[PDB]
């Protein structure tokens, strides 16, 4: 199983930003998201489809609908410039598999 | 035999093989070993409790639906109420023993939600369907 | 929502039939043996126990419903298997006794209630003094005057094999190995097993025949310390040896009783009477005793231990009643515990034949005697003891008692089901997910 | 809750197994399922594989032919072996702890606490 | 067993409920489990014995016309107005459904075979 | 329910007629209720064991994933370390009591392996 | 093993055993009975 997902999106601050995946049957399958800042291990953002973990600010939230899922930034800040990241589990394998990672910008 | 040591998340990940372990003890093997009013109708009582016990759960797993399933997912939604708790409080945090002490008051009343549902308002919307 | 999940490794406490499992084969022919064997399940070859990695319980050796199993099966079998036996009802007479330490085995002329032809027979045997009522030299034997006696079968073999107790499936049995387990309280280190480790049933009082032992030291375990009343569990980490003989060797004769069935005893004596001592080494009961009021003075924190003596009127009670060759001999322990600690051994014994085996009421066994002579050895592994009580003295002479005395069986039963408690599966539960 | 220690050999030659160790002082082994993940420089995140102590492993199908898992809960930890590690091995190898909820056919894990990665160089 | 609407649950109201079908088979567990001398003994245990053998041999009588599955469950069987029939709204909104006994237990008691012999 | 002495092929063919018949119940219906102290212990004894008898058929029938079904396509591929025979002549040449004794020290294994590969089903 | 109690001696003196009912008025059984007593033969008196 692998995963799609642009290499890149730049936002403006202050602005929405909107980081995307998709695949096959990714509605039947839960979509969970990590950030990852330069020289730091990843950090969960997002937990099955769309739960916010405490550490995570108010700011993050995410949806998952037909072949696509996205990671919602609002008011983006430059703090938030990081690598984000996709991922399944491919039950049917146990292939466990990551998007490539967008390269967020914040300007 | 099993560990429960683990969080619930953990110990559910191998419940479609653990599960098929658990079952076929109930029933296989114990019974070839005993192939042989002290130790007789002891025996007997013995075999006819282990026999309702079995027939008990796979009666209510029939009842709601879960048939031949070791993981159903039904309509029923959870009342948060119960465990008010978040969702990886409950799946990593705590272990099945505590999880199931934890609800235990409870249970009646997820019991009937399950069967007022499950194959009961689902079937006779079923044989609503199959009317034409 | 809600997800039903089938086969969650949940359990609860839960009291169940246990099976009887019997050690490999024992399945002798010319007498049968009945603790074992019996009506008894096939060894289930040694399986594995798994350890519950971190899986922590709490086990109590006190209100063990594992005991309570035991018992009930031993009483139960012991009965079941002496009922189909001869009454020794119509030997309910008036004996006349003439003897032959003195008169430790009595002579006595007997008038036969007759068996067959409703005519006047007459026979003799010889009786140990334990068993009769000097109740004008008119005896009588003792449990007459409270129910029917009767004589073991001869076909049946009461030895103490090791019997293994499984559960039934859906059951299991949780076993604690942590270390030095007092009995009480959480145990980590739980394990489950589908069958105990085979258990000799023993039967004794006032000290331990057989068993097993403790792992590093002596282990003393009880429900309370406080409480003078309740039964100390004492359990060796070193065996001491025992060594019981009967040295009389012994002419048995049958004496027709019943249409279809004899009557046995001792017809005569061949060579000298002697008493039916039994040794301990000197050497290894004082280390013994060392150890174990050291280890009870640290419970018992600055006092001078004593042990004394046994005490009541009643020998089942006082004595201990070691069972060799299936004879009865009812033993004096002052010589092992009249001492006491503030930093070979003979005991003289008497034989026994009528026995109202459990210290109940409305029956009573009949040990046929042996031919010839008999020995016996034994590993102690373990005492039984309690409390004196309190004093006006405030305990300012410390001096704490702790008498060599025991009287309830089954706590010889739960000094080796200590570790193990019985659960039930339970393999449905439900838990909130996000799904349909 | 968990945090996670690293160790390994830093540089290995190209011929030789990779062996990496990861301790817990947060919760047991026997809790949750342990993971390792790789990083090679400028990439994203590849998965190796998973174990828990009562023997389930399993791995990604890119490694199978080198790579072994195991754990030791004595000392509350566990580690990875990689044979054969060549030039294109060079990664940050990470260790995080498995959480999960299990639905009836779609699984769901993630990797909540992760330690912060160790550098394996491999070259001549 | 609470039996709401035995006599007169419209009969269609009796079909919103089937709650007492979880009795038969596990009361008995529940009874065993409290109680936890062969003059009583014998007797229980044969209740026992054959409480669980009813049960069974419902649950394959359903397994043979294909309903062991389900509560509610239609057949390929038109039903037979000539052993009894009236409209439908009395057959649902009166229930008693004793009068069908002689004859249904005859024609479904030999028509649980056919239909599944000749199904497909 | 005879034809016993057929070849596999045979008598496997409408399996499921003549399976209705023996699967009527054990008892039929309760001995067809034409049956409805150490006698009565051992008739019990009888009764316990029929039950279970039937009960782990379907157990066993279950775990393997064969529910509702009397003929089930496994995961399980053949070892001809168990038989080694052309396909061909088990079917038309053999019998199913020759081939039930043909392959009775292999029950054992092919059912442990039918447990397993068929629990491995995702669930 | 077979012991008879019976009875030894009787202290003091001897005296018949009795059972005390008192003052009861049954009437409401005899009303009872009137209501049927159509069946009972008709309306008759009513004796015991
Ligand atoms: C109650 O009755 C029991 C008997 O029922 C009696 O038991 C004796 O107890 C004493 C201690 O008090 C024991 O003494 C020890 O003996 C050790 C030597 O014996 C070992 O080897 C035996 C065979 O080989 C030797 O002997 C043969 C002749 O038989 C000879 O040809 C060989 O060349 C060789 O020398 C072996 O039989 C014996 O026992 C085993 O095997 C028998 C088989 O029938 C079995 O029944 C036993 O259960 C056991 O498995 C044993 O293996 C000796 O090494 C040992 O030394 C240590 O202690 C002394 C203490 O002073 C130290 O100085 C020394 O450095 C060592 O640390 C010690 O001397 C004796 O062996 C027992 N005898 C028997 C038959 O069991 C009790 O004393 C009685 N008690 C009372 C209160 O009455
Ligand atoms: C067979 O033997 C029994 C005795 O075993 C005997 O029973 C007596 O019968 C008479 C006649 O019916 C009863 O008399 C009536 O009592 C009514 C008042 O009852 C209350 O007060 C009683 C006395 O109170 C004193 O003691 C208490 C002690 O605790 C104290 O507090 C008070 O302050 C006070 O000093 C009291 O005993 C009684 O208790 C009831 O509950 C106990 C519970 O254990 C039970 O044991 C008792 O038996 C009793 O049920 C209660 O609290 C009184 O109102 C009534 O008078 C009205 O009715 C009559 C109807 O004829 C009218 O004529 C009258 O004008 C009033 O309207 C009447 O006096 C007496 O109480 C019975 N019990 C005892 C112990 O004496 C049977 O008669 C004998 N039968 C035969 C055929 O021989
Ligand atoms: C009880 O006493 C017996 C001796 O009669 C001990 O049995 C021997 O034990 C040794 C191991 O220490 C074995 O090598 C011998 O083969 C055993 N002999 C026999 C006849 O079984 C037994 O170990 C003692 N039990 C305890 C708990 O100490
Ligand atoms: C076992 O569980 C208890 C739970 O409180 C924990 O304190 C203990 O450290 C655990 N033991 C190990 C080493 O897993
Ligand atoms: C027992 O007493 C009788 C006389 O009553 C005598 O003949 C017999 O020899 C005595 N038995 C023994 C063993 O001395
Ligand atoms: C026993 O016999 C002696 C000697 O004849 C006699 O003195 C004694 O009184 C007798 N026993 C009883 C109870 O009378
Ligand atoms: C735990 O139990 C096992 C089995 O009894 C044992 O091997 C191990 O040493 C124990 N560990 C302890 C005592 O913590
Ligand atoms: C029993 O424990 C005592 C503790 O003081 C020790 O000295 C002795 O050697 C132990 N016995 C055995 C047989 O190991
Ligand atoms: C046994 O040890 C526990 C602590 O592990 C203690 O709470 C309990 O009181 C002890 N038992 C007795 C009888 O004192
Ligand atoms: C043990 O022997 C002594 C000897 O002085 C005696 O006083 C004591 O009563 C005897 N004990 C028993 C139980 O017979
Ligand atoms: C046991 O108690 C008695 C008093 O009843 C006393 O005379 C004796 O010396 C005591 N024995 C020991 C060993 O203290």
């Amino acid at each position: 199983y692998e995963l799609t997902q642009p290499p890149s999106v730049s936002v403006a601050p202050g602005k929405t930003a909107r980081i995307t995946c998709g695949g096959n049957n990714i509605g039947s399958k839960s979509v969970h998201w990590y950030q990852q800042k330069p020289g730091q291990a990843p950090v969960l953002v997002i937990y099955y489809d769309s739960d916010r973990p405490s550490g995570i600010p108010e700011r993050f939230s995410g949806s998952k609908s037909g072949n696509t899922a996205t990671l919602t930034i609002s008011r983006v800040e430059a703090g938030d410039e990081a690598d984000y990241y996709c991922q399944v589990w491919d039950s049917s394998r146990d292939h466990c598999v990551f998007g490539i990672g967008t390269k967020v910008t914040v300007l | 035999l099993g560990a429960a040591g683990s969080t619930m998340g953990a110990a559910s990940m191998t419940l479609t093989v653990q599960a098929r372990q658990l079952l076929s003890g109930i029933v296989q093997q114990q019974n070839n070993l005993l192939r042989a009013t002290v130790w007789g109708i002891k025996q007997l009582q013995a075999r006819v409790l282990a026999v309702e016990r079995y027939l008990r759960d796979q009666q209510l797993l029939g009842i709601w639906g879960c048939s031949g399933k070791l993981i159903c997912c039904t309509a029923v939604p959870w009342n948060n109420s119960w465990s008010n708790r978040s969702l990886d409080m409950i799946w990593n945090n705590m272990t099945w023993i505590e999880w199931e002490r934890e609800i235990d008051n409870y249970t009646g009343l997820i019991y009937n939600l399950l069967e007022e549902s499950q194959n009961q308002q689902e079937k006779n919307e079923q044989e609503l369907l199959e009317l034409d | 929502w809600v997800t039903v999940y089938y086969g969650v490794p949940v359990w609860k406490e839960a009291t169940t039939t246990l099976f009887c499992a019997s050690d490999a084969k024992a399945y002798d022919t010319e007498v049968r043996n009945v603790w074992a064997t019996h009506c008894c399940v096939p060894t289930d070859p040694n399986p594995q126990e798994v350890v519950l990695e971190n899986v922590t319980e709490n086990f109590n050796m006190w209100k063990n419903d594992m005991v309570e199993q035991m018992h009930e099966d031993i009483i139960s079998l012991w009965d079941q298997s002496l009922k189909p036996c001869v009454k020794l009802t119509p030997l309910c007479v008036t004996l006349n006794c003439t003897d032959y330490e003195r008169g430790e085995i009595k002579n006595c002329s007997f008038n036969i209630t007759t068996s067959i032809r409703d005519k006047v027979q007459k026979e003799y045997a010889l009786f140990y003094k334990l068993d009769i009522v000097p109740i004008n030299n008119s005896y009588r034997l003792i449990n007459c005057n409270t129910s029917v006696i009767k004589q073991a079968c001869p076909k049946v073999s009461f030895e103490p094999i090791p019997i293994h107790y499984c559960a039934p499936a859906g059951f299991a049995i949780l076993k604690c190995n942590d270390k030095k387990f007092n009995g009480t309280g959480p145990c980590t280190n739980v394990s489950t097993v589908q069958c105990t480790h085979g258990i000799r049933p023993v039967v004794s009082t006032q000290l331990l025949l057989n068993g097993s032992l403790a792992e590093k030291e002596v282990v003393i375990r009880s429900q309370n310390f406080t409480n003078n009343a309740k039964v100390i569990i004492v359990q060796l980490n070193e065996s001491v040896v025992i060594n019981c003989t009967r040295p009389n060797n012994n002419t048995r004769k049958s004496i027709h009783i019943a249409p279809g069935r004899w009557f046995y005893t001792t017809g005569a004596i061949i060579g000298d009477i002697r008493q039916a001592h039994c040794n301990i080494s000197r050497v290894k009961w004082n280390n013994t005793l060392k150890q174990i009021a050291t280890k009870l003075r640290e419970q018992f924190k600055n006092k001078t231990i004593a042990f004394n003596q046994s005490s009541g009127g009643d020998p089942e009670i006082v004595m201990h009643s070691f069972n060799c060759g299936g004879e009865f001999f009812y033993c004096n322990t002052t010589q092992l515990f009249n001492s006491t600690w503030n930093d070979h051994i003979t005991l003289p014994c008497r034989i026994k034949q009528i026995i109202n085996m459990w210290q109940k009421v409305g029956k009573a066994m009949y040990a046929p005697p042996i031919r010839g002579q008999i020995r016996c050895s034994s590993n102690i592994t373990g005492l039984l003891l309690t409390r004196d009580g309190g004093s006006n003295e405030n305990k300012t002479s410390e001096t704490e008692t702790f008498r060599p005395a025991g009287g309830d069986m089954r706590d010889n039963w739960r000094s080796e089901l200590y570790k193990y408690k019985v659960v039930k599966i339970e393999p449905l539960g439900v838990a909130p997910t996000k799904c349909k | 809750q968990v945090q996670l220690q690293e160790s390994g050999p830093g540089l290995v030659k190209p011929s030789e197994a990779l062996s990496l160790t990861c301790s817990v002082s947060g919760v047991a082994i026997s809790r949750h399922y342990w993971n390792w993940i790789r990083q090679p420089p400028g990439k994203g995140l590849e998965w190796i594989g998973y174990i828990f102590f009562n023997g389930n492993t399993n791995y990604s199908p890119s490694l199978k032919s080198r790579v072994t898992i195991s754990v030791d809960t004595s000392k509350n930890e566990f580690s990875l072996t990689l044979r054969s590690v060549t030039a294109a091995d060079t990664a940050v190898y990470y260790c995080a702890r498995e959480k999960s909820v299990v639905e009836p056919d779609n699984m769901v894990r993630w990797f909540d606490p992760w330690g912060q990665g160790t550098l394996v160089t491999v070259s001549s």
